[PDB]
Formats: C-alpha cells, structure tokens, sequence
C-alpha cells in the first residue's frame, strides 16, 4: 500500500524538479547506448545517442536520479538489514577534527530525536540498545532501498552520519526534507576510483590487484545496475547540459574511411 | 611514438565499426575510435608479409611448375628479363629466354598461378611491370647475403603484383563493418595491433585510427 503524501514542501520539491526538467538532453538518456567507463576517478562514462558519441559524468547523473527516486518514492522506500555490526559512535571517529567528545555527541543527538521521522518518512530505521540518554550505544538498523539490485557503498556512510546532523537545517521543512534527500543521493552515488600506477614497481601487488577489482566493479554497477535505470526514469536536469558533452559525430568518421 | 598505443586500454566496440580505446604522464596521447577492419586488415597484413619474406629469404617459397607457357617479347625486353632472371628466381618465378623472343615460363609461385590463371596476356603485364620497377630504381633488388628475421627490413623490395595479392588477401579475411564483437575480441584486436611495425595506417594506406579528445 503507497501512502498519502499530503505536505506541502514534497508538492513544491517535486514543481522545482518537473520544472529543472530539460526535453533535449531527457531525449539523449531515453535513447542512450552505453560504451563504457572513461574515468573512474572523474566519474566519465561514454554513451552513444544516434550517431553521436557522448561524454557523461555519470556522478553527476547518478546524484539527480537517486535524488528523483527518493522525491517520487517519498515514504514508501524498502529496508537493508546489516556476524558484523557499524555502530554511528565508531563511525564518528574517522574525523580528527572533531577532539570533543560533546561536540560528537551533539551529532548523534540530533539523529535519534528524529529517528522516529526518518524511519517513517525515509525508512532509515535506527534502534538504540542501551539507556535512553546514551548516545555511545546507538546503531543503524537500516537503509532505503531506492534502486532493486543497487546496494550502495558505505565507503562514504561516515560523511552521510556526519552531514545529517551537521549540514542538514532540521529548523524548516522544506529545507529540512529537501537536504535528507540530498544526502541519500550522495551516500548512493557510486565511489570514485581514485587512478594508481600500474607501470610502477614501487606498488605492491595487492595494491595493483585490488585497483583492477574496483574498476571492474564499477563497470559492472554501471553497465547491470546504474544505465539501465537511468535509460528508464531519468529526467534531465538544465544544470546536468555542462555534464552531458559530444565527442563524436560518427557520419563524420565514416567518410576517413569507406568500405574497402 | 608507437609506444603511445601500448599505454592504451580498450573501452568497448562502437556502432560495430569502431573500436573504443582510452590513455597521468599524458605527452601527445585520451580517446581514440580505432577502424575494426583497418585494425584486423594491418594484424593479418603483417602476418602475411611476415609469411612471405620468411619463405623468400630462407628459400623455403613455393614454385608450383608451370606447362607450355611462352609469350613473345621486344628484344630490348628478351634482354630486360635476360638481366633480372635471377632476380625473378627469388620470386619464384622460374623462366627461360628462347634466342621476335619467347619468354618461356618454367614455374610460378602459388599466389601468382592463381591470379595468372591462364591469363598470359596479365601474366607478361605484372613481369615486365616488376622488370620496370628494377630498371628504374623505383625497386631494390632481394638481398640475401645477411644470413632473427625483421619482414620489413625487406618489405620495400616485394613486387607490387604480390603485395597487391597480399592487401586484397588481408582485407578479405579481416573483420568487417556491422561484425559483432566482443570486448575480449577487441582487447585482441588492439593488444596485436600495437605489437604491429605499421599500426597507424591500413593494408591499402588508409589510417586506422582517429583519435576524438
Ligand atoms: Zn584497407
């Protein structure tokens, strides 16, 4: 059963986006025949449309679907239950920045006065083990299933935590829903692969190994997972013109060579 | 200069025409769209001629024996293939000066029988064609008194009837425009194609790859 979503701000959310929305570059994506990864670590991936081979920063592509996806599927998203357990007082500690224990403390405050909200409204369900008061014991049960087959990385899970409670303004709605929107997408957006050198002897084996597996990872999101989706349900954006670039007019290559 | 392709990895197959291939250390090189058969035309080129010199300079090249074969000659022409017969041994192409002269034609190598084909009249054309280019320095003769084996060190000195017998032969057995094939296919085609003397132009002079960044 899809539940009513009566608020006024997810109305004005969804205006904004229908509005954003460009036909030109939409009729690019309808009709996209994806070639493959271009960069890894700058997210570029080639598409061809017709007879034109495009450059797409499939990160940029990939932000303003999971963004549409949580919009339209707003409070009907499903649940990713996690032998190993992350707990959000653990996860806080990759930032040096932040020498108080208070100040990490305020973080995690923030999120389970909500916990109630972003359970019912984005399906982030987060149960607490010890007292009422402790915040040490506070995990994350799970997270919104936007995409079926598309389970994303928790590589940038601590800076989702982090940016929830920092970032986020939970002192108006709008704002409020439209920045917990925002924060899922870049949470779902696929990791950048960073580029190391192959060639270069003073790089362990494991090191060239594990690069190799990344890349070809990504390949495969992107290829089973990620393009199909956004041949499908994905509405361009006028922003996403600077990230959508030609490279190749392929009638154009046809005349440098004709059949032999 | 060559090398540059060597640092090439190969993205996917385009329009089943083309051939995808991507590049830190960047000093004239990010994305080139190789020609499928351009690329499947200069490997098996190679091999071709790779084939053929190998046969030539260790005298392992084929001469099928030829029957009743004379054709009339000038007699600036009887002394024209006079002059070059030993030359034309190296081909293959055994013959006799009969003394208004007769050309009589011993043996001829497999390739050329088959183009020949009984066609005498072609068969002096593409002789005197090669006894022309050595004449007018325009071809060097086989030099084999040097006793591994580099193909294109004697490439240049292949006459034109077979190195045309050799394009035609390459262009036909390669891979053609709208094939299918598969990313292992080309990570193939591109990792034999920088491993050739030649990789930047086709079988027939054409280039085969047009470099789109
Ligand atoms: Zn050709």
């Amino acid at each position: 059963e899809r539940v009513n979503v009566n608020l006024t701000s997810i109305k004005k959310l969804r205006e904004k986006v229908d509005d954003s929305i460009h036909r030109e570059l939409t009729d690019i994506f309808a009709n996209l025949n994806y070639v493959g990864v271009v960069d890894e670590e700058r997210r570029l991936a080639a598409i061809q449309h017709d007879l034109k081979l495009f450059l797409i920063d499939y990160g940029s592509v990939c932000y303003e679907l999971f963004y549409q996806i949580g919009l339209t599927d707003f409070a009907n998203f499903g649940k990713i239950n996690l032998s190993d357990d992350i707990v959000l007082y653990n996860l806080l500690s990759e930032f040096d920045e932040l020498n108080d224990d208070a100040s990490k403390e305020k973080i995690i405050s923030k999120i389970w006065d909500m916990s109630s909200m972003l359970n019912e409204y984005y399906s982030i369900e987060l149960v607490n083990d010890g007292l009422d008061n402790d915040l040490k014991s506070v995990k994350l049960k799970s997270l919104p299933l936007l995409l079926k087959g598309y389970i994303p990385s928790l590589v940038k899970l601590p800076f989702f935590i982090y940016r929830l409670g920092k970032e986020v303004d939970w002192e108006d709605e709008q704002e409020c829903l439209d920045g917990i929107l925002r924060e899922i997408a870049l949470l779902y957006i696929p990791d950048m692969v960073p580029k190391v050198d192959t060639s270069d002897a003073s790089l362990s084996e494991d090191e060239k190994a594990q690069f190799i597996n990344r890349k070809e990872h990504i390949s495969s999101l992107l290829e089973h997972v990620l393009f199909p989706c956004i041949k499908r349900r994905f509405l361009a954006p006028r922003h996403i013109l600077k990230d959508v670039v030609e490279i190749a007019n392929l009638p154009d290559l046809y005349k440098v060579f004709e059949r032999c | 200069s060559r090398s540059v392709l060597a640092k090439y990895e190969v993205i996917n197959q385009v329009d089943k025409k083309f051939i995808l291939i991507r590049c830190s250390i960047h000093n004239c090189p990010l994305l080139v769209l190789v020609d499928q058969h351009a690329c499947d035309e200069r490997i098996r080129l190679e091999e071709l001629f790779y084939s053929l010199l190998t046969e030539v300079v260790t005298g392992t090249f084929v001469a099928r024996d030829l029957k009743d074969c004379c054709i009339e000659v000038d007699r600036t022409e009887a002394d024209l293939f006079k002059h070059y017969q030993s030359e034309f041994k190296k081909w293959g192409i055994g013959y006799e000066t009969i003394e208004t002269s007769l050309l009589e034609i011993k043996t001829l190598p497999e390739m050329l029988t088959s183009k020949y084909n009984g066609d005498k009249d072609y068969l002096k054309m593409v002789l005197l064609q090669h006894a022309h280019d050595l004449k007018d320095f325009k071809k060097l003769p086989m030099d084999l008194s040097h006793f591994k084996l580099y193909w294109w060190k004697y490439s240049s000195c292949v006459p034109t009837v077979f190195h045309e017998i050799l394009n035609s032969k390459a262009c036909r057995s390669a891979v053609m425009f709208g094939d299918e094939l598969t990313r292992q296919e080309c990570i193939i085609l591109i990792s034999k194609l920088s491993r050739c003397h030649n990789p930047f132009e086709c079988a027939h002079g054409r280039p085969s790859m047009v470099p789109i960044a």
